[PDB]
DNA sequence: AGCAATGTAATCGTCTATGACGCGTCATAGACGATTACATTGC
C-alpha cells in the first residue's frame, strides 16, 4: 500500500484501541488519555498538532467508540476504563472535552468491558460487562439533556458467568456477544431472546479458545468471527448459523501464525482486515476466501527518528510489534490525494504507534 | 421431696423438687408436664387435647432443647415426658458432682436439687358446657403457659425452664473447662461457673424484651397450636 | 422473680440497671521480662479471686490494634442475642495463651507458634487464632513485635548460597554470640532484627517447586528464596543483606509466574503499604510476564484462562497501585501496573512450571 | 413470691412497642388479665349461668 | 506453610416516616448504608 502519516511514541502506556467518524481518529490508550487525532490533516505533518489530549481516568482505558450523526452537531465518545465504568464525552469544537454523565448512579456497580454504538437507520449501544450480561441502552438526546435508558437484560447462556469479551450490533437487529470460551450468542433487538448460539467447532483438547472479536458485514448477513486456537489464531464466518469455512494462509489451517486480534469490514463488504499479534496484516475477499495481500509492520517505518520505539522497557527488541486493533475509514473520510474515491485504513501497533494507510 | 404451689391464677373469657432441705442451682431429671383435665375429662375431650398437648412439642424440643419420650394417657392425665439433652448424666457428673469431692475446702459451692414434674392445672369454664368450642381455647391455653414461663418460673429456676439460659450454656459449655483450667488450674472453678451462668438476671427473656433488640428474630414463643 | 418485684423498680429505665449484674471490669492492658510477667501473673490471680470468692462476673477489657474499646466477658452479659455471641471460645483461647506464655517465660528458650498450637489443638484450632491473639497480646502491653515475647515464627525461607555468618546476642540476663553454618540447600533458623548478619545475582523464586529444579541444574548465584508468600524472616534476611553486605551482591531479581498472585507476591516483596519497617527496595522485577511467553510460543506453555476471582484481584491491585501516584509514565510501580493492565485485557494467565530455562541467568 | 403475673400485663405498664411482640410472639390479647376478686365474682357468674 | 486477599454477613449509626400530644412539634421506631470481623478462598 501507501504509507501515509503515522505517529510514534504517541502515548506512553500501551494504546489499546482506535475509532473514527470522518473528522476524527479518536483513540483511547493506557493511562486514560483520549487523544483525538483530527483526521483532516494536509501536507505531510504528523498529527500531534491536532492531538487534543484530555486526561480521563487514572485506572486505564482499553476500548473507545464514537458516533457522529447528521442532525445540531451531536458527537459523543464512549470509553470503558479498566475500573468498570462508562465515561462519555461531548466532543465539540481546539475541541473542548465536556463530560456529560448521561447515565445513572445506581448502575455503576460492575465492570463493563466492551461496547458498540448502533446508528439510527434510534441510536443505541450495547456494552457487556465482565459478568456476562449483554446490557442494551437507548439514546434520547432531547436542548442538550441526553438520557440513556436501559432495556437489555440478556443473560449469559454459557455457565457460569464467564468473561463477555466481544460486542457488536447488526445493521438491522442482531447482537453477537462473543464469550471467553466460544459460545458466540446471537440475540434479537426488540425481543431480548437469544437465537441460535453456536460454538467454535474445532474445540478438541482442553485449551484456551477465546473470541477476540466479532464483526458483521455491511448489509447484515455475514458473521465473520475470529477466535484463538491454543497459540494460533483463525477466522470463522457464518450467516445471520452455519459453518461456511475458515480463512487460512497458504501452507491445522490458520490465518496467521499468532492470535488474530481485531477485524473490520469495509463499506459494502468486499475485504476483511485481520489484525494479528504476529506483526503483519492479511486481507481476504469475503466471497472467495483467498488472501489479497500481506502488509508487514516495522518499527523503523516511523517518519520521525526520535519516535522509533524498537526496545521495550525491560530491554528486549520488539521490532515486530503486535497490533491491538485495526479500523476502516469509509469512503471520502481522509484528506489527501484520491481520498474521496478510496477507502482508508488505520492501525495501532504495540510499539505505541498509530499508523494510517491509503488504498492503492 | 419439696413441694411448691403457686397462687391460683386463672384468667378466662405445683413444682416438685426431689432434693434435700437447705443459693442453689436446680436441674431437671437425669421432668414431666402432667396436667389433669376436668369440668366442675378423659372422654372424647382428652383425646384431642392430648394432640393439642403434643402441639407444644416444638416449643419443648426446638426452643428449649429438650427431648420427648412418651405421651400416653394415665387415667385422667397427660404425660409429657421430658429428658434433659444439654445437661446429660455425664455432664452433670463432670460439672457439679466430680469436682464436689476433691475440693471440699472450697466454699461458695452449689447444692443440687433435682426438679421433677410440675402440675399447675386450672379447669376453665365455658358457657357451652357439655359441648366444647375450639380455635380460641388455643390462645386460651397458650396464654397461661406463656405468662408462667416468662414471669415467675424463670428467675429462680433458669436452668430448668428458661429459654435464653440453656442456649447460652450450650454455646459456652464446651469452652467452660479450659477457662477454669487456666485460672486456678486444677478444676475448682467448675462447679460454680455453672452456678453463675444460671445466676444472672440479664439473660432472662424479660430483660431481652426491654433491651434494644438488635437481632430481629428469636424465641418465637408460640406454643400449644391447633392440630 | 419479676412477679412481686416490678412494683419496687418502675419503668424501662433503671430496670435494666437492676437486671444487669454489676461487672468487675478488669484491664488487661497497661516492660522487661519481670515487668511483663508481673502484670500477667497479677491479671490471672485477680480474675480468679472474683470467681472463687465474690461470685462476680469478670470482664476482660483491652484495646486491640487500630485499623479502641473491645470487651470479652463471661457469662454473656450481652443484651438479647447476637449470633456473634459464640465468642467465649476466644476468651478461653486468650486465657490459655496467657497461662502458657507465663509458664514458658522463665524457661528462657523461645518456642515456635506451631509448637504452641500442636500442644493444645482441641481449643486453639486453626493457627491463625493463635497468631492473631499473640499480636493482640504484644500490642496490648505495648511490647514491640520486633522484640518477641519468647515466641518465634516456625521458619520458612530456604537458601542455596555456595557461608552467611549470623551473629546475635542471646538472652540469659546475659548476652552470647553464635555462628550458624550454611552452604547447601537448608534454612537459617532465626536472628532478631537487633541481631545482624554478615556474608562470606540473588534469584528470588516464589513457587519453590521450580526452585527444586534450578537447584539441581545450576547452569555462583547465591539463590535466596522463600515460599508462596514470604515469611517475616525472609524479608528480614533480605533487608539485613542490603543493610550490611549490599556491596558484594549485584542485580538481585524476583521471578514469579504471571498470574495476579505472582505479581502480588512480587509487590509484597518489593513495596508495602503505609506501615513499613522492612521493604527491600533493592530488588528488581524481571519476572516472566505475558509478553515473555507469547513471544516465545513459536519455538511451549500450557496457558490458561482468567477466573472470576483472579480478575477481581488483579483489578483491585490496579485501583491501589495508582490512587495517589500522579502519572503512570514515571513511577516506581510502572512495570507492575502496565503488566497487570496487559494481563487483564489479554484474558489469559501464564503459569510458570515448564518455561524454566536460562532466563534466570542474567546474561 | 408466687403472684404469677401475666405476660400481657407486663408489657403495658413498661416500654411498649406492640411490634416487637410479633416476632417475640407473646402477643395474644383476647383472654386479658383477670383480677383476683374480680376473678372470683366472674367465675361465680359463669357458674351461676350453668344452673 | 507462614502470611495474604477478599467476599459476605452481622452490627452499628443515621435518616426519615409516622403516631401522639399540646396545625405544629416532638418522640419513636423502622429501614437504609457504612464499617468491621471472620473464613474461604489462595501460594
Ligand atoms: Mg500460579
Amino acid at each position: 500500500f501507501i504509507a501515509t502519516a503515522n505517529a510514534g511514541k504517541a502515548h506512553d502506556a500501551d494504546i489499546f484501541s482506535v475509532s473514527a467518524c470522518n473528522s476524527f481518529t479518536v483513540s483511547c490508550s493506557g493511562d486514560g488519555y483520549l487523544k483525538v487525532w483530527d483526521n483532516k490533516l494536509l501536507d505531510n505533518e504528523n498529527p500531534k498538532d491536532k492531538s487534543y489530549s484530555h486526561f480521563v481516568h487514572k485506572s486505564g482505558l482499553h476500548h473507545v467508540d464514537v458516533l457522529q450523526t447528521i442532525e445540531f452537531e451531536l458527537c459523543l465518545v464512549a470509553t470503558t476504563s479498566f475500573s468498570g465504568d462508562l465515561l462519555f464525552y461531548r466532543i465539540t469544537r481546539k475541541v473542548i472535552f465536556e463530560k456529560l454523565d448521561l447515565l445513572d448512579s445506581d448502575m455503576k456497580k460492575h465492570s463493563f468491558w466492551a461496547l458498540k454504538w448502533g446508528a439510527s437507520n434510534s441510536h443505541r449501544l450495547v456494552a457487556t460487562d465482565v459478568k456476562g450480561t449483554t446490557y442494551i441502552w437507548k439514546f434520547h438526546p432531547f436542548n442538550w439533556s441526553p438520557t440513556l435508558e436501559l432495556q437489555g437484560t440478556v443473560e449469559s447462556p454459557m455457565t457460569p458467568s464467564q468473561f463477555a469479551t466481544s460486542v457488536d450490533i447488526s445493521e438491522r437487529g442482531l447482537i453477537a456477544t462473543g464469550f471467553n470460551n466460544g459460545t458466540v450468542q446471537i440475540s434479537e433487538l426488540s425481543t431480548l431472546r437469544p437465537l441460535y448460539n453456536f460454538e467454535s467447532q474445532h474445540s478438541m483438547i482442553n485449551n484456551s479458545n477465546s473470541i477476540r472479536s466479532v464483526k458483521f458485514s455491511p448489509q447484515g448477513s455475514l458473521l465473520a468471527i475470529a477466535h484463538d486456537s491454543n497459540s494460533f489464531g483463525c477466522i470463522t464466518l457464518y450467516e445471520t448459523g452455519e459453518r461456511i469455512g475458515s480463512l487460512s494462509v497458504p501452507t491445522g489451517e490458520f490465518a496467521h501464525s499468532s492470535w488474530v486480534m481485531s477485524l473490520s469490514f469495509n463499506d459494502s463488504g468486499e475485504t476483511l482486515c485481520s489484525a494479528g499479534w504476529d506483526g503483519k496484516l492479511r486481507f481476504w475477499d469475503v466471497k472467495t476466501k483467498e488472501r489479497i495481500t500481506t502488509l508487514n509492520m516495522h518499527c523503523d517505518d516511523i517518519e520521525i527518528e526520535e519516535d522509533i520505539l524498537a526496545v521495550d522497557e525491560h530491554g528486549d527488541s520488539l521490532a515486530e510489534p503486535g497490533v491491538f486493533d485495526v479500523k476502516f475509514l469509509k469512503k471520502g473520510w481522509r484528506s489527501g490525494m484520491g481520498a474521496d474515491l478510496n477507502e482508508s485504513l488505520c492501525c495501532v501497533c504495540l510499539d505505541r504507534s498509530i499508523r494510517w494507510f491509503r488504498e492503492a | 421431696a419439696r413441694d411448691i404451689t403457686f397462687l391460683t391464677v386463672f384468667l378466662e373469657s405445683t413444682v416438685r423438687i426431689e432434693g434435700p432441705e437447705p443459693n442453689s442451682l436446680y436441674i431437671p431429671l437425669l421432668l414431666k408436664i402432667k396436667l389433669n383435665f376436668k369440668m366442675n375429662e378423659e372422654q372424647e375431650l382428652f383425646t384431642k387435647l392430648r394432640e393439642i398437648v403434643g402441639s407444644s412439642i416444638r416449643f419443648w424440643e426446638e426452643q428449649l432443647f429438650y427431648q420427648v419420650q412418651d405421651v400416653s394417657t394415665i387415667e385422667n392425665h397427660v404425660i409429657l415426658s421430658l429428658k434433659c439433652t444439654i445437661l446429660t448424666d455425664a455432664q452433670i457428673s463432670t460439672f457439679i458432682s466430680k469436682p464436689r469431692e476433691l475440693h471440699t475446702h472450697a466454699k461458695g459451692y452449689p447444692e443440687i436439687y433435682y426438679l421433677s414434674e410440675l402440675s399447675t392445672t386450672v379447669n376453665f369454664f365455658s358457657k357451652e358446657g357439655n359441648y366444647v368450642e375450639i380455635s380460641h381455647v388455643i390462645p386460651h391455653f397458650n396464654e397461661y403457659f406463656s405468662s408462667l414461663i416468662v414471669s415467675q418460673l424463670e428467675f429462680e429456676y433458669p436452668m430448668v425452664f428458661s429459654m435464653i439460659s440453656r442456649l447460652r450454656l450450650k454455646w459456652q459449655q464446651s469452652s467452660l473447662a479450659p477457662i477454669s483450667y487456666a485460672l486456678t488450674s486444677n478444676s475448682v472453678l467448675l462447679p460454680i461457673m455453672l452456678n453463675m451462668i444460671a445466676q444472672d438476671k440479664s439473660s432472662t427473656t424479660a430483660y431481652q424484651i426491654l433491651c434494644r433488640r438488635r437481632g430481629p428474630p428469636i424465641q418465637n414463643f408460640q406454643i400449644f397450636s391447633i392440630p | 422473680a419479676l412477679e412481686g418485684l416490678r412494683k419496687k423498680y418502675k419503668t424501662r429505665q433503671e430496670l435494666v440497671k437492676a437486671l444487669t449484674p454489676k461487672r468487675r471490669s478488669i484491664h488487661l492492658n497497661s516492660c522487661s521480662n519481670a515487668d511483663v510477667l508481673a502484670h500477667i501473673k497479677h491479671f490471672l490471680s485477680l480474675a480468679a479471686n472474683s470467681l472463687e470468692q465474690h461470685q462476680q462476673p469478670i470482664s476482660i477489657v483491652f484495646q486491640n490494634k487500630k485499623k479502641i474499646h473491645t470487651t470479652l466477658d463471661f457469662p454473656l452479659n450481652g443484651p438479647h442475642l447476637s449470633t456473634h455471641q459464640f465468642k467465649l471460645k476466644r476468651c478461653a483461647i486468650l486465657l490459655n495463651l496467657l497461662k502458657v506464655v507465663m509458664e514458658k517465660l522463665p524457661l528462657g528458650k523461645n518456642t515456635t507458634v506451631r509448637d504452641i498450637f500442636y500442644s493444645n489443638v482441641e481449643l486453639f484450632q486453626r493457627q491463625a487464632n493463635v497468631v492473631q491473639w499473640l499480636d493482640v497480646i504484644r500490642f496490648n502491653f505495648k511490647l514491640s513485635p520486633r522484640k518477641s515475647l519468647n515466641i518465634i515464627p516456625a521458619q520458612k525461607g530456604l537458601v542455596y548460597s555456595p557461608p552467611i555468618d549470623i551473629y546475635d546476642n542471646i538472652l540469659t540476663p546475659k548476652m552470647q554470640k553464635q555462628t550458624i553454618f550454611s552452604g547447601k540447600p537448608c534454612l537459617i533458623p532465626f536472628f532478631q532484627d537487633d541481631a545482624v548478619i554478615k556474608l562470606g545475582n540473588i534469584v528470588i523464586v516464589e513457587k519453590e517447586a521450580v526452585f527444586t529444579k534450578l537447584v539441581n541444574n545450576y547452569h555462583n548465584t547465591m539463590l535466596i528464596t522463600g515460599k508462596g508468600f514470604p515469611d517475616f524472616l525472609t524479608r528480614l534476611f533480605l533487608k539485613k543483606l542490603e543493610q550490611y553486605c549490599s556491596n558484594l551482591i549485584s542485580d538481585c531479581s524476583i521471578f514469579t509466574d504471571a498470574d495476579p498472585y505472582g505479581i502480588s507476591i512480587a509487590l509484597n516483596y518489593t513495596h508495602s503499604n503505609e506501615r513499613n519497617a522492612y521493604i527491600c527496595t533493592m530488588a528488581n522485577y524481571k519476572g516472566i510476564r505475558i509478553t515473555q511467553v507469547l513471544a516465545q510460543n513459536n519455538e511451549s506453555i500450557q496457558l490458561l484462562s482468567l477466573n472470576q476471582r483472579d480478575y477481581s484481584l488483579a483489578k483491585n491491585l490496579i485501583a491501589s497501585l495508582t490512587a495517589n501516584s500522579w502519572d503512570i509514565a514515571t513511577s516506581p510501580l510502572k512495570n507492575v501496573v502496565i503488566e497487570c493492565q496487559r494481563e487483564i485485557f489479554f484474558q489469559k494467565k501464564a503459569e510458570m512450571n515448564e518455561i524454566d530455562a536460562g532466563i534466570f541467568k542474567y546474561k | 413470691t408466687n403472684k404469677i403475673t401475666c405476660t400481657q400485663d407486663f408489657l403495658h405498664q413498661y416500654f411498649v412497642t406492640e411490634r416487637v411482640s410479633i416476632q417475640f410472639g407473646l402477643n395474644n390479647k383476647t383472654v386479658k388479665r383477670i383480677n383476683k376478686d374480680e376473678f372470683d365474682k366472674a367465675v361465680n357468674c359463669i357458674m351461676s349461668w350453668t344452673n
